Parts: C-alpha cells; sequence; structure tokens
C-alpha cells in the first residue's frame, strides 16, 4: 500500500465527493474513514490556484484501484489507507495557524489560549471544530474569542486564510475527551428530535457503533425487524438537538433507542463488526460473486478486497460449496436488510484496523477456575531484575507497542533500566531460562509527586527498547475512559504470581471493587485520595487491576500496598493518570 | 448562530 503523497499530482476523475480539509495528510485521514473513497487529490495555497478552489480534498473511487496521473501544481495525491496493514487513527493534534475553518458557530466564548479553546471544544457535546482569535488579533472586541463550530460532515464548509487567528479539530478520538459517554440503551422507546440521517443496521449493537463514528449524530433510534410498518424496519435513525439530549422518551414498542459514543471512542469496538447474521441478506450493488466453502471464507474474501463493504453467503443447504456474494453501497450500509431467504451476512474486517487493537475479542479458551493457560491473559507480563541475581520482581501490562504501566515503587533503588528484563505471555515461572527471549527496558518513567507507595502518585511506564510483536499470548490491555468516570464495573480480576514468597504458575482470582468512602474506613492512619480505587475479599507490585466491560478488557487499577492478602488492597487509579499516559506517550 | 471573524 502507498502511504506517502505525490508532489503535483492529481488524479483525474473518481469523483465521489468534495469537502474542504486544512492538509493533505488529513485529507487521507477523510479518505481513509470514508465508506467508498480509495483515493485522493488536495488543492494547496498557490499563486496557481483561485482562492476558493483551494483546501479542496476530493475523494475519488475507481475500479481498478488507480487512476490516470496528471502532472499539475499545487496539487498533492492521494491513497486511503484502507489497503495498509498499519493502525489508522484520526486523532488530528495539529493546530493550523492564519487559517479560519468555516462552520455553524454556536459557543462564542472567550479563553486564556489556542490550547484551553481546544479543550472546551473537545470536552462539548457538539463540537467538531473551534477558531481562536490570539491577543495580536485586530478587532479588540474580537482578540481572545474563542469561538466553536459544527457542520453536517465534520469538516468546514469552507476554509480561509485569516492572519492572528488560530484553527483546530475537536480531540475526542485522541481519548482526550472529559464528556461522560452515556451506554444505556433505551428499549420500548422511541426519541423524537432532529433527524440527520438514517442507515439499513441488522441490530441496535451496529446501529449504535455507527451513530458513534457519524459527526452529526448525538443519539439514535432504532425499528427492530418486528416493527408494525414494513418501510422501517432495521431502520437507523440518526439524530441531534440544540441541547444535544433528546428532549422526550416516547413508550412507543419494538424500538430501542440509544446515544453517540464518540467520547469512549477506543476501548469500545467501532469499525469492526465481527459477527455473522443468519437467514439475513444484505442488499446492494455486486462486486463480485464467487464460490466458498464456508461464510467465514466469505468474509476473508470481502476483507481481501478492499472495494467489498459487506457480503452475503448463500450455503448448498448439495456439492458443498457456497456462492458468496461480494457487495458495497453509498454508505457503509446494506440498501435493504431482508430476512427469511437463507443467506448469511456480515462486514468487512478491513474496517477493524482503524478499531482500536485491545479491542479485539477474546478467545474463546478455558475457563481453568483457579489457574490460568496459554493466552489467557496476553497483557500480563513478569519483571525480572539481574540484581543479585535473576528474580520475578514486579506485575506490568502491556498497553502499548512499546509501553508497559506499572507502579513506581517497583523500582526502589534501581539504578539503570539496564538491569530490567520483560517477559511476556509466561505461565510457569519454571518456563524462564537462560535462552528464553526478553524485552529490554530503554527507559524509566516514574511519575514526578511519587514519593511514597501510600502517599499515592504511584505509576511508572516502561519504554521498551523494541517493539513487540502482536499474538495470541502478547495483545495489549485498554485504558479505561475519561467518559467512563460513573462506571460500575462488576467483573473485575486480578492477576500475578506471588509478589515474600512467588508461585510458579500465573495465578488467577477475580475480586471485588470496594468503594472508596468504604476503603477509607477500614484504613485509619493513611488517607485514600480519589487518585486511588481499592478492592478485596494474590497478585504482584505493579500488577494489573482488570475489568471486563461488554466484552472488553480495561486496566482499572495497578496494585499499590494492601494488608494483608482481611483488608482490600489499595490501587492506583488508572483513569485519574489518562492525561498523564497520553501526555508521556503520544 | 453567532457571526464569525472579520
Ligand atoms: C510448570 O509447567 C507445567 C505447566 O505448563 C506444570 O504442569 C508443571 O508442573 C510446572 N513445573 C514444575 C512445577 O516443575
Ligand atoms: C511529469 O512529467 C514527466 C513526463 O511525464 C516525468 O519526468 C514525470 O513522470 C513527472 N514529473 C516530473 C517531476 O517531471
Ligand atoms: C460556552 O458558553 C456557555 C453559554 O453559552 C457558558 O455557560 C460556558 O462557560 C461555555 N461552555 C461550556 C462550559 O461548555
Amino acid at each position: 500500500c502507498v502511504t506517502q503523497l505525490l508532489k503535483d499530482t492529481c488524479f483525474e476523475g473518481g469523483d465521489i465527493t468534495t469537502v474542504f480539509t486544512p492538509s493533505a495528510k488529513y485529507c487521507q485521514v477523510v479518505c481513509t474513514y470514508h465508506p467508498r473513497c480509495l483515493l485522493f487529490t488536495f488543492t494547496a495555497e498557490s499563486p496557481s490556484e483561485d482562492p476558493t478552489r483551494w483546501f479542496t480534498c476530493v475523494l475519488k473511487d475507481s475500479v481498478t484501484e488507480t487512476l490516470p496521473r496528471v502532472n499539475r501544481t499545487a496539487a498533492i495525491s492521494g491513497y486511503s489507507f484502507k489497503q495498509c496493514s498499519h493502525q489508522i487513527s484520526a486523532c488530528n493534534k495539529d493546530i493550523y495557524v492564519d487559517l479560519d475553518m468555516k462552520g455553524i458557530n454556536y459557543n462564542s466564548s472567550v479563553a486564556k489560549s489556542a490550547q484551553e479553546c481546544q479543550e472546551r471544544c473537545t470536552d462539548d457535546v457538539h463540537c467538531h471544530f473551534f477558531t481562536y482569535a490570539t491577543r495580536q488579533f485586530p478587532s479588540l472586541e474580537h482578540r481572545n474569542i474563542c469561538l466553536l463550530k459544527h457542520t453536517q460532515t465534520g469538516t468546514p464548509t469552507r476554509i480561509t486564510k485569516l492572519d492572528k487567528v488560530v484553527s483546530g479539530f475537536s480531540l475526542k478520538s485522541c481519548a482526550l475527551s472529559n464528556l461522560a459517554c452515556i451506554r444505556d440503551i433505551f428499549p420500548n422507546t422511541v426519541f423524537a428530535d432532529s433527524n440527520i440521517d438514517s442507515v439499513m443496521a441488522p441490530d441496535a449493537f451496529v446501529c449504535g457503533r455507527i451513530c458513534t463514528h457519524h459527526p452529526g449524530c448525538l443519539f439514535f433510534t432504532f425499528f427492530s425487524q418486528e416493527w408494525p410498518k414494513e418501510s422501517q424496519r432495521n431502520l437507523c435513525l440518526l439524530k441531534t438537538s440544540e441541547s444535544g439530549l433528546p428532549s422526550t422518551r416516547i413508550k412507543k414498542s419494538k424500538a430501542l433507542s440509544g446515544f453517540s459514543l464518540q467520547s469512549c471512542r477506543h476501548s469500545i469496538p467501532v469499525f469492526c463488526h465481527s459477527s455473522f447474521y443468519h437467514d439475513t441478506d444484505f442488499l446492494g450493488e455486486e462486486l463480485d460473486i464467487v464460490a466458498a466453502k464456508s461464510h467465514e471464507a466469505c468474509q476473508k474474501l470481502c476483507t481481501n478486497a478492499v472495494r467489498c463493504q459487506f457480503f452475503t453467503y448463500t450455503p448448498a443447504q448439495n456439492e458443498g460449496k457456497g456462492k458468496c456474494y461480494l457487495k458495497l453501497s453509498s454508505n457503509g450500509s446494506p440498501t435493504k436488510i431482508l430476512h427469511g431467504r437463507g443467506g448469511i451476512s456480515g462486514y468487512t474486517l478491513r474496517l477493524c484496523k482503524m478499531d482500536n487493537e485491545c479491542t479485539t475479542k477474546i478467545k474463546p479458551r478455558i475457563v481453568g477456575g483457579t489457574a490460568s493457560v496459554r493466552g489467557e491473559w496476553p497483557w500480563q507480563v513478569t519483571l525480572h531484575t539481574t540484581s543479585p541475581t535473576q528474580r520475578h520482581l514486579c506485575g506490568g501490562s502491556i498497553i502499548g507497542n512499546q509501553w508497559i504501566l506499572t507502579a513506581a515503587h517497583c523500582f526502589y533503588g534501581v539504578e539503570s533500566p539496564k538491569i530490567l528484563r520483560v517477559y511476556s505471555g509466561i505461565l510457569n515461572q519454571s518456563e524462564i531460562k537462560e535462552d528464553t527471549s526478553f524485552f529490554g527496558v530503554q527507559e524509566i518513567i516514574i511519575h514526578d509527586q511519587y514519593k511514597m507507595a501510600e502517599s499515592g502518585y504511584d505509576i511508572a511506564l516502561l519504554k521498551l527498547e523494541t517493539t513487540v510483536n502482536y499474538t495470541d499470548s502478547q495483545r495489549p490491555i485498554c485504558l479505561p475512559s475519561k467518559g467512563d468516570r460513573n462506571v460500575i464495573y462488576t467483573d473485575c480480576w486480578v492477576t500475578g504470581w506471588g509478589y515474600d514468597k512467588i508461585q510458579n504458575t500465573l495465578q488467577k482470582a477475580k475480586i471485588p471493587l470496594v468503594t472508596n468512602e468504604e476503603c477509607q474506613k477500614r484504613y485509619r492512619g493513611h488517607k485514600i485520595t480519589h487518585k486511588m480505587i481499592c478492592a478485596g475479599y494474590k497478585g504482584d507490585s505493579g500488577g494489573p487491576l482488570s475489568c471486563k466491560h461488554n466484552e472488553v478488557w480495561h486496566l482499572v487499577g495497578i496494585t499499590s500496598w494492601g494488608e494483608g492478602c482481611e483488608r482490600p488492597g489499595v490501587y492506583t487509579n488508572v483513569v485519574e493518570y489518562v492525561d498523564w499516559i497520553l501526555e508521556k506517550t503520544q | 448562530e453567532f457571526p464569525d471573524f472579520p
């Protein structure tokens, strides 16, 4: 796949739509995230072009998967990332100087800095992008005003150059917002506000996932197949309101209603619908039809064909070989969803690469009841020290390609990172021998303000000097989302070995959370801050507190003190350190 | 709507 761009190159035709982007590199992101775009042509600021034709990003489709290139000055082009194995995000931290990006202007408050303006935009239910007038702006009336904006697409309706002004996008898709996600799905209720769009969805999960990446969608209603009107089954209405809430909730039956989750975006799957839909046919434009032994082999053929967005498989239910119908549409979605014709339908997985990797499903493999195996806790790592001889020191969790999150108190009088050894996918400590490969820590990032474990600011990062080939034995866990502050985890689990006395096999044990208030009582002499969380009634220092929520695993806490294997253990409150982790990693 | 910048 062709990630780089093209100095002065234009693609001829394909014109699907035309939008305004602040740069080619971001135009490439739009292209990637659009359900039909393969390639694009962006117009830069230049002598050569009328000011109106600038900042123009033209998304295109070709059947051959390329178009004819034409040497043209000021033009940058132009392939989407759909063809790539690399992960991809829509996070754009760029601030755009002397640049005014246009849309519906809706708050017009006054602000300290470009930064605090961006923060406001990110924290607001409606904000797609902002413009900020610097101290240095002419009109004294206007200088320092931070006006927020939205459009139908999320991109500006126009872009103009204007001196002493700075523009930028919401950073919700950098996991930076503190906007609370509402996960509640209201059944037998409908919503009645504006109707900004609609697709055909097979279930309300899909429906609400589409509400999530649709920029103008704040909430939704799904009319299930069991609805009255024929014309309205599987209809996913995408809604919004001036306030941002649904005004009213009607009892109105066979319909589910929910909210966007743009805020908890990473940590939840969005683009990845791995599920199959049985006796279900997805209507759309046919692209190929091929012999296929399983409906799985159908998916793999859809996923492998870049233009394919979804498929139906027809089982011989004969000679064994099914017909696999690879399909596409205008948005990413069937034009009609039909039941009762014997097909198996789903979607391309070419879309999962956009989802955050710690959201991939878990296998199924064993419940053990007491002890672990093969690939049960692919994020849990054992931390070895070479002094005085080689021993287990801490538990850690994989949270990045290159990163471990763990306790600071773990690194007491460690002088150099060069004494450390991280091992992944380990069960029996027995399994570690000199030949055994390990990751070497490049760097230790202890929190400044850390003094004592019971003082609480107890959190460390290991930058590994070589990255992790992700496997069934070595995958990350997800950080809790700032939107999810009000979440009530009820499926929480401590893992580790013993750390004193150490167990050979990886110990696993499900534990209940315990409220801060409640813990504070049991803990006489020491203060329990909001930057800690508690639990109890069998793991190491730095070991993870992992909670499963909606079949996705979160790193809720890191081990810090505790008494005694009955009083609850104290933990570092990972959510409260999210700005921090993101800061120190990007 | 608010008017935008001059
Ligand atoms: C560690 O290895 C296996 C599990 O993979 C276990 O059955 C065995 O007893 C352990 N070895 C010991 C205690 O020597
Ligand atoms: C466009 O022009 C010529 C001939 O088409 C060729 O050298 C090249 O493909 C393009 N770029 C430059 C820089 O000449
Ligand atoms: C933007 O303006 C509103 C009133 O329009 C004001 O109360 C607030 O300080 C600003 N927005 C927030 C906190 O979202």
